[PDB]
């Protein structure tokens, strides 16, 4: 027990996988090095591009 | 009309309305009141019975006094819960960040039972916080909204699930009560009693009804039809009272010494001892009135009586036993029927002001569980309930009501529209409701009792859909937790006239038919075939004298958001709510013009908005400001209303009220004054009027992409202001307290400049991100210099300086002026929190022209981003050459079933034309019901149609047949909607007439700017060795599982390592490819993952030998 | 009769730890 209605974590509930009985979303490290944005459409453009 | 300010727009009402809209507000402005028990409420109640006039403070009182000992020596009571006024003003506890509240003053009494003496005192119960005239609430100057949350009534609760494996009903009764305990008289499988009780597991009713008194004799006697009864009185295998009732105590306590004197010492305490086992006040009222129990007197006595039970039993056999209705003794008959958890007559809504008594209740009963405590502990005869008393347990639950609650909510005010939209909302999910996942997709649904209630159209789209939606608009509350809905009652083949407030209940009792019916002029009708709802809610044409109640008006069945899309009658519901919820995120435009077309929602939208200031009296000008105005009150009194000007909403728009009247003027109470942001000449605003056409051209409108002129950005016509405030403060640390000045560390003197004397920036200077907002430091304490460094300063003279360099910085992508500096001191006396002397606040604003990529939408659902902004000169135009607009692409169009918006084109085109009817031979045809004076039109004159009661097309056809030329001979327009244009890139006019109009758009809050953001390198975690996810701060976008699992389908692995190690881990990996890369080199190689080797000595830790072999 | 199914479980739940 401590203060905040709230269960424990043991180290049992450290492990990052952890799947147990059911496969959840992964839900990795959100790498770097990119940028989002919108998406626009390039009429002009090549197929390359 | 019945309005004093209101701009002339024409409409298309074929019919005519009784009644007009209710006080939308009203919904919080009650339940706040009656909480009070104002005496606003004491005269509203009043009105409709209500003999006893009680607040729920006053229940409060009555369900907490008195307070005495448990060997009864002593006895304390409370009385009149009295409300001081404010310790401040809206304005200055907005600003000054004091949670708006007042005084709470209580006439409590203490007596000594053993002599009796009062002991009275009129205690501060503490500041209490108090609605806003917009029935909100500030909290700490912040501003947030309650919500009224859904939920199931508790009640006598059947069903008969069939025992398909036995081919039988299952009858079955669950009467959860409040605070209470559970019970069930199931039809079993046998012939037998499902009397499993308080979640037991099983009974049979002869144990109960001998552990209530009650012979076999009794029970064959009181049921002598009862088959499974008398089956079960032979099979009940007990005799005697006092058996059945050890039996119960035995098999209740398992694991306890039966004892005879808690037969009636436990079960009483149980069930009808009314201090543990209570539901609420109402719960006995839905009770009686499901059985016409108490049929002639008020609700009281939330404990039960085995009157009830014995009902219960009759009626739950009987539905087990074919039957129709049953009258108990004492009571008429109740159909015999099955209950819903769905349907209304069950789910009752805990409003507002229920909400907080619970709280209060949960609060005194911690505070009279002390009370008692020290009510012995304390002296005898010295005591005074002053002594007694403990607020800070209530005013702790009050606080952690109002913060930390998913029920007190940010009022998202980004326009008078979505601010409203967001009051009057309607959720199930919350403490008590329901979760997400727990919640079946059943309860998401729309059942028929929902008609005229909840307008089944508006919900959020996302994984809440079915979860929250909003209220009917003439709907109307119950005190009960219900909706009373009015009904227009017909009589003898005619309508009367008495609005009928009613529950979904009673609806199932009657025969409503619709209000789009050949009424004959005097409530007689026209044909006998009508239709109706069923009580199934089914229809029929009905024989016209078996209604009893016709509709009150059309659209009874709509939200306040869905009020307001016209021809929403002629496109699909999923396009429908797309715009709808859309329509809350509408943002504030500068220059805030009205739409040519609308409804009648879009007035009295705005004067329940509020923020549009309304005359309170009646009365002539005496002076206005840009800033205020000064009324001269029609007898000597006058009065001043200051006008908010740049007011940072809660999402960074702008809140200016702009006055709309003259010093010279004079003008009537309730009307308006000056409009507010969304608000143009009083009525909403939430974009423009604009002239399109739908061409499919240079695949630039390719799939919802949406193309622009820039003739409205060099207009401005899309112009949004922003309101970005910075804070930081003036902690105090070991190493000293923090140091805001112009005094720097090493820095330059012209990024020194627009500071002011003493650190922070000076107001109205431009600036931009990274830029320094204001000059703060503190000490950094002692380390040994690098000698190299040491030499820079021995070579330069430069000293050390020890104290650490902490300004504040505008983060990236931020400009535009700062308007006011909000500053904040300890030294000051401004109180700020412990560890902290001074606070300073940042306003900067910029002006951000219309851009491409933003998103915008008609009000169809009909949406997408901007596809290109291209020039004015380029544009497909007229044979005027007056340019087009914009330009939709019409393949949108028929798979998303939104042909309204093609209605309310050619509807703006003619709007904007003018006409005259030439009703010179009579009238033609389809303009012969139709209302007068639309037999011409002042072009750009303004209109607006019902949302049932629209146009049609055959109307519209004929008005497009009638369209005076502008200026010159000139029908620009075909007889069809379209007209022939000119390419401005071709020169040649194209092909074919094209269909073309003037339409209403909205702009979302989706700017670009809000979600364009990129990242290469910044700062590092510190669980993990991360540099910071999170567009507020960089952040950056998560490369996971889908496109991995996809790279190796690619075959492509080195990338794949590449970002898994040295984007992702390695330590000294990521500053040796920034190296690399800064020196030109070949990339180094991957190095070993970091959360890899802590997985391993999580592994190890857990007692796991655990070892790599590399040969 | 067949209820105390819940018997054999009710046991376990209880004394459990
Ligand atoms: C030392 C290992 C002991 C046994 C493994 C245990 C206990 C883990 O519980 C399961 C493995 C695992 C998950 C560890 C997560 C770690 C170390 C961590 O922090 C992450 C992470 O959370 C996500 C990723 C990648 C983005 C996961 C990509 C998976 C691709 N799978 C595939 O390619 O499909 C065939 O790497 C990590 O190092």
């Amino acid at each position: 027990t401590g203060p905040g209605n709230r269960p424990l974590k043991s180290l049992s509930d450290l492990l990052k996988g952890k799947q147990g009985r059911f496969r959840q979303n992964l839900l990795g490290k959100r790498v770097d090095y990119s940028g989002r944005s919108v998406i626009v459409v390039g009429p002009q453009l090549k197929l390359h591009q | 009309n019945s309005v004093p300010g209101a701009p002339n727009r024409v409409s298309f009402a074929k019919l005519r309305e009784p009644l007009e809209v209710p006080g939308l507000l009203d919904v919080q402005t009650d339940s706040f009141e009656w909480l009070i028990g104002s005496p606003r409420w004491r005269e509203s109640a009043a009105e409709r019975g209500d003999v006893n006039p009680v607040g729920g403070l006053e229940e409060v009182l009555y369900e907490l006094s008195p307070i005495e000992d448990f060997s009864g020596s002593m006895s304390l009571s409370f009385s009149d819960p009295r409300f001081d006024d404010v310790k401040a003003p809206v304005d200055e506890c907005k600003d000054k960040d004091m949670t708006y509240a007042a005084p709470l003053f209580v006439t409590a009494e203490f007596i000594n039972n053993n002599t009796g003496e009062i002991k009275s005192q009129t205690v501060f119960m503490g500041d209490f916080p108090m609605m806003t005239e917009k029935g909100t609430f500030i909290i700490n100057g912040t501003e947030r909204v309650v919500v009224s949350q859904l939920v199931r009534s508790p009640g006598v609760y059947f069903d008969e699930t069939i025992d398909k494996s036995t081919d039988k009903t299952l009858h079955s009764v669950k009467v959860i009560p409040s605070r209470g305990a559970w019970l069930e008289f199931d039809v079993d499988k046998r012939d037998t009693v499902g009397v499993r009780i308080d979640r037991k597991r099983r009974q049979p009713v002869t144990v109960l009804l001998k552990a209530l008194g009650w012979t076999s004799e009794q029970i064959v006697e009181r049921f002598g039809f009862s088959e499974i009864m008398r089956s079960t009185l032979e099979k009940d295998n007990t005799v005697g009272t006092d058996e059945a009732l050890l039996d119960i105590y035995r098999k209740l306590r398992p694991g306890e010494p039966p004892t005879k004197e808690s037969a009636q010492t436990l079960l009483e305490n149980l069930f009808f001892k009314e201090k543990r086992y209570d539901l609420a006040r109402v719960g006995r009222y839905k009770v009686n009135k499901k059985l016409g129990l108490h049929v002639g007197e008020p609700i009281t006595s939330s404990t039960l009586t085995e009157e009830d039970v014995v009902a219960t039993i009759e009626y739950l056999v009987r539905l087990h036993e074919g039957q129709t209705t049953m009258t108990v003794p004492g009571g008429v008959e109740v159909p015999v029927e099955t209950d819903d958890i769905d349907h209304f007559g069950n789910r009752r809504l805990r409003t507002v002001g229920e909400l907080i008594q619970n709280q209060i209740r949960v609060g005194m009963s911690r505070m009279e569980r002390v009370v008692r405590e020290r009510m012995t502990t304390q002296d005898v005869e010295a005591i005074t309930p002053q002594t007694l008393i403990n607020i800070r347990p209530v005013v702790a639950a009050i606080k952690e009501f109002f913060g930390t609650s998913q029920l007190s909510q940010f009022m998202d005010q980004n326009n008078p529209l979505s601010g409203l939209t967001h009051k009057r909302r309607l959720s199930a999910l919350g403490p008590g409701g329901l979760s997400r996942e727990r919640a079946g997709l059943e309860v998401r649904d729309v059942h028929p009792s929902h008609y005229g209630r909840m307008c089944p159209i508006e919900t959020p789209e996302g994984p809440n859909i079915g979860l929250i939606g909003s209220l009917s608009v003439y709907a109307r509350v119950n005190p009960f937790g219900f909706i009373e809905t009015p009904y227009r009652k017909v009589v003898d083949g005619v309508v009367s006239d008495e609005i009928v407030y009613l529950t979904a209940d009673e609806e199932d009792r009657h025969v409503v038919a619709q209000a789009n019916s050949p009424i004959d002029a005097d409530g007689r009708f026209v044909e006998p075939r009508v239709l109706v709802r069923r009580k199934a809610g089914e229809v029929e044409y009905v024989p016209s004298s078996e209604v009893d109640y016709m509709d009150v008006s059309p659209r009874q069945m709509v939200s306040v958001a869905t009020a307001m899309i016209p021809f929403l009658e002629h496109d699909d519901a999923n396009r429908a709510l797309m715009g709808a919820n859309m329509q809350r995120q509408a943002v504030p435009l500068v220059r805030s013009e009205a739409p040519l077309v609308g409804t009648g929602m879009e007035l009295r939208a705005a004067i329940d908005a509020g923020d549009v200031v309304v005359a309170e009296e009646s009365g002539v000008i005496e002076e206005v400001s840009a800033d205020y105005i000064t009324v001269m009150h029609d007898n000597g009194t006058r009065r001043t209303y200051r006008m908010r000007k740049f007011a940072r909403s809660n999402h960074g728009t702008c809140a200016n009220q702009c006055p709309i009247v003259d010093a010279g003027d004079r003008v009537e109470a309730g009307q308006v004054i000056a409009d507010g942001p969304c608000t143009d000449d009083g009525e909403m605003a939430l974009g423009k009027n604009l002239l399109v056409a739908i061409m499919p051209w240079e695949g630039h409108n390719y799939e919802d992409a949406i193309i622009l002129s820039n003739r409205l950005v060099e207009e401005d016509v899309l112009t949004s202001i922003h309101i970005e405030e910075h804070e930081i403060d003036a902690r105090d640390t070991k190493l000293g307290a923090e140091e805001i000045t112009r005094d720097i560390p090493n820095i330059s003197d012209e990024v020194l400049a627009d500071l002011d004397e003493r650190g922070i920036v000076r107001i109205g200077a431009e600036v931009r991100d990274g830029d320094i907002l204001v000059g703060k430091v503190t000490p950094k304490g002692e380390t040994e210099l690098t000698p190299e460094e040491r030499l820079l300063r021995a070579i330069f003279g430069e000293k050390a300086r020890e104290v650490r360099d902490t300004s504040l910085k505008v983060p990236h992508g931020e400009s535009g002026k700062v308007i006011g500096i909000r500053v904040f001191s300890r030294e000051d006396e401004d109180e700020l929190p412990a560890g902290v002397n001074e606070l300073v606040r940042v306003y900067v604003a910029q002006k951000r022209k219309i851009s491409d990529g933003d998103k915008l939408a008609g009000r169809h659902g009909n949406k997408g981003v901007i596809g290109k902004i291209l020039p004015v000169e380029d544009m497909p135009f007229l044979a005027d050459g007056t340019p087009v607009d914009i330009i939709l692409n019409t393949h949108g169009v028929p798979r998303r079933m939104n042909i309204g918006q093609i209605l309310e084109t050619h509807l703006g085109w003619c709007a904007h034309s003018g006409w005259k009817v030439d009703a010179a031979k009579g009238v033609p045809d389809w303009a012969a019901r139709l209302p007068d004076e639309l037999l011409e039109a002042q072009p750009n004159a303004i209109v607006s149609t019902p949302v049932f009661d629209g146009a049609q097309e055959a109307e519209l056809q004929g008005l497009l047949s009638c369209t005076l030329p502008n200026r010159d001979g000139d029908v620009l327009v075909d007889a069809d909607g379209k007209a022939m244009l000119f390419d401005g890139r071709s020169g040649e006019p194209f092909p074919y007439p094209v269909t073309v109009g003037y339409m209403y758009i909205m702009k979302l809050h989706h700017l670009v700017d809000d979600k364009i953001h990129a990242r290469s390198t910044g700062p590092y975690s510190m669980i993990t060795q991360q540099p910071l996810g999170g567009k507020a701060q960089f952040g950056g976008q998560r490369f996971g599982e889908m496109e991995c699992w996809a790279m190796q389908a690619y075959g492509a692995a080195y990338t794949l390592q590449e970002l898994l190690t040295i984007k992702s881990d390695d330590t000294v990996g990521r500053v040796k490819v920034y190296e690399a890369i800064v020196k030109g080199e070949n990339i180094p190689e991957p190095g070993i993952p970091e959360s890899f080797k802590v997985l391993l000595k999580e592994l190890q830790s857990l007692c796991l030998n655990v070892e790599v072999l590399s040969s | 009769s067949e209820a105390l199914r819940q018997a054999r479980k009710d046991a376990e739940l209880t004394a459990s730890a």
